[PDB]
């Protein structure tokens, strides 16, 4: 039970904002957030693109 | 709407003889049904609050409460077809007299309307 | 008329019926793992009808019996193919599995659940019959999924036993890490050609592009336990001799292979795939040999050969010989 | 409608003037019963609805939600007739008012061809719910679960109230009907992109999104066993059934305005199923399998493609069946353990066969395995979110694995391995609970042989 | 017993009555959408000889 | 049936304190 | 002591004063109807007939017909020569283009 | 466990031996209306557009 | 059989090569086929017959239904919800019809495919220039629509392409 305690429902009362404890929150709940949108806005803009120009063979490309 | 200064109007009617040129709401409405419906909630509330036996306490009671709130709601109905209906009158005798404010739009076709397509890719 | 449907369809139904007696009365007595040899023994000598048909004429034939859904202009039915691969595989892993059940008739004798036992290997017989004879990519899926979770209880046998349960979740570890590139597989299919079906994937794919090819290599080096997946196969040998004795020796694992040798007429289409499953298939056939010289557990002996018997057909696959491929299958 | 509107009203007298000791027989029967009538629905035209009046419409959407509410409400009070056995007949006579007001309302939301009568059922719904988890139960955080639950909602759902009046005063009418016909481009603009987010936030907060998902492990943990399920199964479905509704109107906007949702529910996806590998409890793992299926289905809605809608629908009732058996699951062996706890109770299989049986097959259908609808459902939306960027698929082939890594896992900690020891009232699984296994499970394995009825209105 | 198992089943007939009563307030309202029976532009039919309304 | 001192308690610098938890966690003092 | 209590009761086993308990009520005669009538509505009534229902509902959403349509349009099309599917969805004489003249 | 199996078969049995039964009695006596063209001058009822008979039924019942 | 109209679905006269025993040694194929002809194919026969005589007993027509043609988009007015209403289901029959048609074209395909063996890159040239055709068009007609797709996007649409086309076709002439 002091386990179970301690693991889920003691987290934060003990919790302080620290510069290491910001810092990890940041980088781990923005960063990963943030590469995936540029990657995938990136992806979207050169498929756009060569939608535009017309040179991409989207034949039998019936089902979306 | 602000209809207080509608010139013409008795100061104290619940009802204007006018309004008797309006149908009646049927007896069966599903609104007077829903005020005795709520006079028979009152009654079993009632009989709650007194610690009595909640169903069959006061049958008299519960049947005046039900008659009261389907009388109040029967006049209630009246009155606000009434005053829907004058607002109705109001808005087409208005909209007759001021032709200029509300011209006929000119009727058009799909056909030679462009609508411009997003496409969802 | 032409009983070759009839008969292919009629195995693979009456592998069936025990699994539905299963909840009768036959299943609490000692009468049901002979009941179960004996029915897995008519399936062979009927199934091996169709083979002499083939074998004759050359008979070739695909059956589109019950269709299961229409999304727009995509169709989903119960299709089974029964070219060469799979009217010749049919015998094959019966005349295995009937001789595994009837060892395991006298290896698993003092088991309590003897019974239960055989039902699994019934229904993992079941499955990879599936995924042989499947048409489209659904019902290969559904193959794939179906063994892949028969092999899962199946090296859990022993519950209280701590390892068997650390080697079946590892073996569906590495099984997803494959399906992720059957999926990606199945998805540019469907996006691109606007068909799950072999038969439009073959026609309308001249020159098939590196995707699809590259997710089908991933799942098969998932399943048939190539370098880079490879310890699940040695590891699932936490369960019972006949179990991996069947399903983890000849059968299930040389899912991946077969799947690979199904899509061989996309597979010489592109010169890249071919050079990366050629390099894959050598180093694991190296790698588990390797192993296998200094091992001392003789089950991990065999298991390690049969490793590296997979990586030789998918070296075999490399080089564009498939039939050679299911030859040595 | 009528014919399924009344008897739910009905239900409420049925129950006040059943005697102390046959409400249950009464409610379980006729709650079935209501449940075959409520099957009519289902045979929808390939044109336009059922409109039956000019207030209650029918579509291919919202007839297997409608199905499922019904079908659900029985398998509450079989649920509910274990842990109410000393409580007094007015309290359990509330308790089956609340489920049946439930229902009422749920009934009432998923037809509403009006936006602000959904709206005021959809809000509706929030009374009986909070009563439910702050009454009946167990631990000392039902208060703070409850005020959690409340006012998550409320907040995201307030603007849209705003929203939908203005809607009204410029567009003129609300019908959906009229609202599709007469649809118009929104312009990029900044009040356009605020009425987005207001129209958008209500939907998204209730489904719910990753980082608004704080409500949903407390709600889940501390509320009843009845509470649970209703909420996994049909509650948050809620959410995905406006979104789908309303944007119909918020296009070309929504081809740029989906990239932050898009992406917090990619990723949340992850991050909820790495969550729920390292857990202590099993209902707040369920709860975070729950998370991660319906950020599945906000992806899904928000590509905005015909596969997209199949593929949502397909997972809101797999997923809803699925979710409510894994709930029923964890209340029996809770009831037998009284701890809450997966590693407390070990090796179970051995003691209980037959549940070790059914926990097999939830975890099977959990973790997406063909041809369940569970994998329908996934695989139109993984095939659909290709088309949409070819990259996805690296993050959906990394939920699957997770997802069937931590189904497992909760099958194995509490089936396989050896008995504790110190416990020794395991008593034998009664009918009733393998009866509400079986109930849950031949539906999903039944709907596998016809899809088209849950494939929604692109089918 | 006749008359006194009323006095304790006489429940169970609420609720197939609150169906029926559904039943028939649906086709009342549907009584007042006829505004266009048989005047669609697709489904306009010429009545039968013994025909009243296209339907009901 | 557990008191509020066997919970977890925050980290507490003062000795006296840290003996109090080392005790509670069924542990040595200088083990802790 | 801080208040009085009562001292927390021990779970009530329902079979060991009753076996054959079925796990629904302490009564054993409603117990076991309520069993019957859960089976019945549950299993034999709603998840068989309506099942049997579902299975044979009527082709509403036309699919047969729309298979039909499409063998008489490709039928027609194939005889006489013409292409098939048609690129344009609605006849260009219809439509009307406003002019640009730039 | 036994019991309960031993039930849920018995019901489901029950109710799906009549039902298979009948099933198989209108498909070998009635089942399977051929499809013919519509007679000049005739309007056909909303049920008569089905082929299996126990959809015409349930069409003609129900809908 | 008549049940399927042979010009939709066409299908190549199949000739088959003759018997030609160069041995006198039996094969077991003639004899295995002959035995599953007496004890399979007779039986199943005769139940077929007893079932086509009790259906021949009691014998009733089904119909197919016939719809009328109403105005289009192109001819409906800004706000006539009614017309709009009409066209919309139209358009609506119009894609499901479009879409078995696409289904034909697709199921011929892939019966050819099988049929013709190994020789398939050759020999059914004809059923892919029928699929490309019928894909291009369908891909013109209904792809990008969205899944709240409607008779006025697809007219957009059209009406987008025609400008775009005209353009073009401007363009070239002019230059
Ligand atoms: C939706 C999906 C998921 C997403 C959600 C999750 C992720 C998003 C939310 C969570 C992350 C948001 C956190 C960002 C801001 C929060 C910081 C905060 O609240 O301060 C409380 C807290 C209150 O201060 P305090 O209690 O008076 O002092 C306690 C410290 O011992 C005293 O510390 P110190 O004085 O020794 O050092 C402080 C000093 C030194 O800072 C450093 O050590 C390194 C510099 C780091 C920041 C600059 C780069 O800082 C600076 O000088 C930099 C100023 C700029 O401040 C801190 O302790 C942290 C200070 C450093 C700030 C780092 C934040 C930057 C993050 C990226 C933006
Ligand atoms: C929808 C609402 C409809 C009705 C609205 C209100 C009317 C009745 C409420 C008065 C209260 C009476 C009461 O307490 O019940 C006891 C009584 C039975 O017990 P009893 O032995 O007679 O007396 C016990 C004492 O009353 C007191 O017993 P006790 O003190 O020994 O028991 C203690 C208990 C006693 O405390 C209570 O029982 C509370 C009473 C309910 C609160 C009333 C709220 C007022 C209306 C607001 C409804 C909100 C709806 C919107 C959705 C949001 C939900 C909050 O207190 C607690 O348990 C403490 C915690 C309470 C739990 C959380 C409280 C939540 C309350 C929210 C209720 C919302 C739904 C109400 C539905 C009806 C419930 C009766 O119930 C009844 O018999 C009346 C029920 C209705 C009778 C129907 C009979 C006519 C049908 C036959 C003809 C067929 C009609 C169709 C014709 C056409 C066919 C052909
Ligand atoms: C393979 C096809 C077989 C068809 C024959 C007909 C079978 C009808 C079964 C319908 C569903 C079963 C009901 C679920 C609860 C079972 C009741 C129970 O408690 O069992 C105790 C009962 C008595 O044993 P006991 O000693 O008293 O109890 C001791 C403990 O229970 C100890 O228990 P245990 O150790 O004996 O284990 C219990 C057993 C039974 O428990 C289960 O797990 C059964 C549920 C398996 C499904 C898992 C979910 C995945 C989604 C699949 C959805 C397909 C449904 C299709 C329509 C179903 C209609 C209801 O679990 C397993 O054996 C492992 C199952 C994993 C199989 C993975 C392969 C799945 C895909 C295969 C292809 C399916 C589509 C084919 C398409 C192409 C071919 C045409 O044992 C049985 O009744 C066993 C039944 C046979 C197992 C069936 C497993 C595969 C069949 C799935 C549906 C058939 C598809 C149609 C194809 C026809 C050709
Ligand atoms: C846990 C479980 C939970 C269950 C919950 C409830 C279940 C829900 C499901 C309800 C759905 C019912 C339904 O829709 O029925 C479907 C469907 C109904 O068909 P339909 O659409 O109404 O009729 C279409 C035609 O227009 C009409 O065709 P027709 O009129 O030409 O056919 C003639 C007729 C009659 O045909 C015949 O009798 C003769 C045919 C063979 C004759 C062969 C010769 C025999 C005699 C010759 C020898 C004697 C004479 C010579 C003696 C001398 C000997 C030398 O055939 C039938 O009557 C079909 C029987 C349908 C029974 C379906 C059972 C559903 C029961 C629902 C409740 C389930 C409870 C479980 C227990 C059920 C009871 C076990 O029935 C079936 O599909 C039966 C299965 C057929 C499959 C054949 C096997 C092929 C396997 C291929 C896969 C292999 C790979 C693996
Ligand atoms: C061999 C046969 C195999 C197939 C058997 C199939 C049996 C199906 C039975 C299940 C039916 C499901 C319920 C369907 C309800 C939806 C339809 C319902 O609302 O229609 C109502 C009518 O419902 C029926 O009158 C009553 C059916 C209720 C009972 C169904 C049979 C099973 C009931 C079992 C109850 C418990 C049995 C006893 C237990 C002890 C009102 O119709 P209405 O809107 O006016 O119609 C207008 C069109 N008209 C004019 C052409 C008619
Ligand atoms: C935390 C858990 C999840 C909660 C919900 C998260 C989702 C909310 C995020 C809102 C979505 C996007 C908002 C605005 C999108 C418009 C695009 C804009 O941001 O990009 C640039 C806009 O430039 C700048 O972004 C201006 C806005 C800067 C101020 C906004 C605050 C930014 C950080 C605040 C984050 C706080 C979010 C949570 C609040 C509680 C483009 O410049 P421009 O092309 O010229 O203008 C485009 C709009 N036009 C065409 C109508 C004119
Ligand atoms: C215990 C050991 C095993 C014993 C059992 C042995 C027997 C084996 C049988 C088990 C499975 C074998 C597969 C056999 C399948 C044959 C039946 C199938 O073909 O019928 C399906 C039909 O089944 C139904 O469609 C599926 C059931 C309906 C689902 C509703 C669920 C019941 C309501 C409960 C509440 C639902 C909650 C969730 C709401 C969404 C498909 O229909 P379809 O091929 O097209 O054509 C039907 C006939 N037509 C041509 C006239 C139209
Ligand atoms: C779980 C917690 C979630 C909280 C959700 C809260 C955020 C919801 C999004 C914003 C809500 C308010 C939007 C207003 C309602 C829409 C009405 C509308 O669209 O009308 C606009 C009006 O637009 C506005 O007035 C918007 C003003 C916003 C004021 C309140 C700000 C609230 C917070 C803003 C940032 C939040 C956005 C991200 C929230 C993420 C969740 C935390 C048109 O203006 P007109 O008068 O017609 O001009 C036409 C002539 N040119």
């Amino acid at each position: 039970i002091r386990w179970t305690y301690a693991r889920s429902a003691n987290i934060y009362p003990n919790f302080r904002p620290t510069p290491k404890t910001s810092l990890l929150g940041a980088l781990f709940g923005i960063g990963p957030l943030f590469f995936w949108y540029y990657v995938f806005k990136t992806d979207r803009d050169k498929k756009e693109k060569l939608i535009q120009e017309g040179k991409l063979d989207q034949t039998f490309n019936i089902s979306y | 709407t602000m209809m207080s200064g509608r010139p013409g109007r008795v100061p104290l009617q619940f009802l204007p003889n006018e309004a008797r040129s309006l149908p009646p709401p049927k007896l069966t409405d599903p609104r007077l049904v829903y005020m005795g419906f709520l006079g028979y909630c009152s009654g079993l509330i009632d009989n709650a609050i007194r610690r009595r036996p909640v169903v069959s306490a006061g049958l008299h009671r519960q049947l005046l409460y039900v008659t009261s709130f389907v009388f109040f709601g029967y006049y209630l109905l009246k009155r606000q077809d009434y005053m829907y209906a004058l607002r109705d009158h109001d808005m087409f005798a208005y909209v007759k007299s001021h032709p200029e404010d509300f011209p006929e739009k000119d009727k058009k076709t799909y056909g030679e309307i462009l609508e411009e397509f997003h496409p969802v890719r | 008329m032409n009983p070759f449907a009839s008969l292919t369809l009629t195995t693979l139904t009456i592998l069936t019926i025990p699994i539905m007696m299963s909840n009768s009365n036959i299943y609490k007595t000692n009468l049901y793992p002979n009941y179960v040899k004996t029915t897995v023994s008519y399936a062979f000598t009927l199934s091996l009808v169709p083979l002499l048909m083939f074998m004759h004429t050359g008979q070739e034939m695909i059956i589109s019996n019950w269709h299961w859904m229409t999304l727009q202009t995509v169709e989903l039915s119960l299709s089974f193919k029964m070219d060469y691969f799979s009217v010749m595989f049919i015998p094959v892993a019966l005349f295995v599995t009937w001789s595994i059940m009837e060892f395991s008739m006298w290896y698993m004798h003092s088991d309590p659940f003897i019974n239960r036992f055989f039902k699994y290997l019934l229904l993992f017989l079941i499955t990879m019959m599936i995924l042989v004879t499947a048409n489209n990519l659904f019902q290969l899926f559904i193959g794939w999924e179906g063994v892949g979770i028969m092999s899962f209880l199946l090296i859990g046998w022993w519950h209280g036993r701590t390892d068997a349960n650390t080697a079946a979740l590892q073996a569906i570890l590495y099984n997803r890490i494959g399906d992720i590139g059957f999926v990606l597989s199945m998805a540019w299919f469907l996006t691109h050609s606007n068909a799950w079906d072999l038969q439009q994937i073959f026609m309308l794919n001249n020159e098939c592009p590196n995707m699809p090819l590259i997710g089908l290599l991933l799942a098969a080096a998932g399943k048939s336990a190539q370098f880079g997946l490879h310890p699940w196969l040695p590891s699932a040998m936490e369960g019972p001799t006949p179990v991996s004795a069947l399903l983890h020796s000849s059968t299930m694992v040389v899912a991946g292979v077969f799947l690979l040798i199904r899509f061989y007429p996309l597979m010489e289409t592109n010169k890249l795939v071919q050079t990366m499953t050629l390099c894959l298939g050598a180093i694991t056939t190296l790698f588990t040999a390797l192993c296998a010289i200094t091992q001392n557990d003789i089950k991990k002996i065999v298991a390690f050969s049969t490793s590296s018997q997979l990586g030789l057909m998918m070296v075999t696959i490399g080089i564009n010989q498939p039939h050679l491929a299911f030859l040595h299958i | 409608m009528l014919k399924i509107i009344i008897p739910t009203t009905m239900l409420l007298p049925m129950t006040w003037m059943s005697k102390h000791n046959m409400i249950w027989i009464n409610a379980t029967v006729h709650s079935l019963l209501i449940s075959l009538i409520s099957l009519s629905l289902l045979n929808q035209l390939g044109e336009n609805s059922l409109n039956f009046s000019l207030t209650f419409f029918s579509d291919s959407l919202s007839a297997p939600l409608l199905v499922l509410t019904t079908w659900l409400l029985p398998l509450m009070l079989m649920a509910s007739q274990s842990h109410l056995s000393k409580e007094t007949t007015t309290r359990k006579k509330l308790y089956i008012t609340m489920l049946i007001l439930l229902q009422l309302f749920l009934i009432m939301t998923f037809t509403a061809t009006e936006l602000i009568l959904f709206y005021i059922l959809f809000e509706a719904t929030l009374v009986p719910t909070l009563i439910i988890i702050t009454r009946w139960g167990n631990q000392t955080e039902r208060l703070n679960a409850g005020l959690y639950f409340l006012f998550y909602t409320l907040a995201g759902s307030l603007p849209l109230l705003v929203a939908l009046v203005y809607i009204q005063n410029t567009t003129g009418s609300l019908n959906f009907l009229i609202i599709h016909y007469w649809s118009h481009p929104l312009s990029n603009s900044w009040s356009n992109i605020f009425m987005w987010l207001a129209c958008i936030m209500a939907f998204m907060v209730k489904m719910p999104l990753y980082g608004l998902h704080l409500w949903l492990p407390k709600a889940h943990v501390e509320a009843p066993i009845a509470g649970s399920m209703v909420l996994a199964a049909v509650l948050l479905k809620l959410g995905g059934y406006g979104m789908m509704r309303i944007t119909t109107i918020l296009n070309p906007l929504t081809n740029y305005m989906a990239y932050p949702f898009l992406m917090l529910s990619m990723w949340g996806m992850i991050m909820t199923s790495s969550i729920c590998l390292r857990q202590t409890d099993l209902k707040s793992l369920i709860a975070y399998s729950s998370v991660s299926h319906m950020a599945l289905v906000i992806v899904a809605i928000m590509i905005q493609t015909p596969w997209s809608f199949m593929g949502a629908t397909a997972l809101m009732i797999a997923h809803g069946l699925t979710s409510s058996m894994l709930f029923c699951l964890a209340n029996t062996n809770y009831e037998r353990v009284h701890s809450r706890t997966m590693i407390l109770a070990r090796g179970l299989q051995t003691l209980l066969p037959l549940m070790a049986t059914w926990w097999l097959v939830a975890s099977l259908t959990n973790l997406a395995l063909p041809p369940s609808i569970n994998l329908i459902g996934e695989l139109f939306i993984i095939t659909a979110s290709f088309s949409w960027s070819n990259i996805t698929i690296i993050l959906m082939g990394m939920n699957m694995m997770i997802t069937a890594l931590y189904s497992l896992y909760m099958l194995i900690t509490t089936q396989r391995g050896k008995y504790t020891h110190h416990i020794n009232n395991i008593k034998p699984s009664f009918t009733r609970e393998n009866a509400l296994m079986a109930l849950h499970i031949l539906p999903l394995l039944l709907l596998t042989l016809n899809p088209k009825m849950i494939l929604g209105p692109l089918y | 017993n006749v008359l006194q198992i009323v006095r304790d089943h006489w429940v169970h007939i609420l609720v197939p009555v609150g169906f029926v009563f559904g039943c028939y307030l649906d086709r009342r309202s549907d009584e007042k959408l006829t505004a266009f029976r048989n005047k669609s532009l697709l489904f306009k039919r010429e009545l039968r000889p013994n025909e009243e309304v296209t339907w009901k | 049936h557990v008191t509020k001192d066997m919970f977890p308690g925050p980290y507490p610098k003062t000795p006296e304190e840290r003996a109090a938890a080392a005790k509670k966690y069924n542990m040595r003092v200088e083990d802790y | 002591i801080r208040l009085q209590e009562d001292p927390d009761p021990e779970d009530e086993n329902l079979y060991e004063k009753n076996p054959d308990s079925h796990g629904y009520d302490k009564d054993p005669i409603v117990d076991l109807w309520n069993m019957r009538v859960v089976f019945f509505f549950g299993f034999s009534i709603v998840l068989v007939l309506g099942s049997t229902f579902v299975a044979y509902l009527p082709d509403y959403r036309m699919q047969e017909w729309a298979r039909r349509e499409a063998e008489r349009l490709v039928k027609y099309r194939e005889a006489n020569g013409l292409p098939l599917m048609e690129s344009n969805c609605f006849d260009p004489n219809k439509i009307q283009l406003p002019e640009d003249e730039d | 466990d036994r019991r309960f199996l031993k039930l849920m078969r018995f019901y489901i049995l029950l109710t799906g031996i009549p039902v298979a039964i009948g099933i198989t009695l209108v498909n070998v006596f009635i089942g399977e209306a051929e499809l013919a063209d519509i007679p000049e001058g005739y309007v056909p009822e909303h049920w008569e557009y089905f082929k299996h008979p126990i959809s015409r039924w349930i069409a003609r019942t129900f809908y | 059989p008549d049940s399927w109209d042979k010009d939709v679905y066409p299908e190549p006269p199949r000739r088959t090569p003759a018997p030609a025993p160069q041995t006198s040694l039996p094969n077991p194929v003639t004899y295995l086929t002959k035995i599953f002809d007496l004890l399979v194919d007779r039986p199943v026969t005769l139940a077929r017959e007893f079932i086509e005589q009790q259906h021949a007993k009691n014998r009733y027509y089904y119909y197919h239904r016939e719809f009328r043609r109403v105005p289009d988009i192109t001819e409906c007015e800004e706000k006539d919800i009614l017309c709009m209403f009409e066209a919309e289901m139209q358009w609506r029959r119009d894609y499901k019809v479009d879409q078995e048609i696409v289904n034909i074209i697709q199921e011929r395909l892939k019966a050819c495919q099988q049929r013709e063996g190994e020789s398939y890159r050759q020999n059914c040239a004809k059923e892919l220039e029928q699929f490309t055709q019928v894909s291009k068009a369908f891909q013109d007609r209904y792809s990008d629509l969205g899944a709240h797709y409607s008779a006025r996007k697809c007219l957009a649409k059209q009406k987008q392409r025609m400008l775009a086309e005209r353009k073009a076709a401007k363009e070239a002439a002019a230059a």
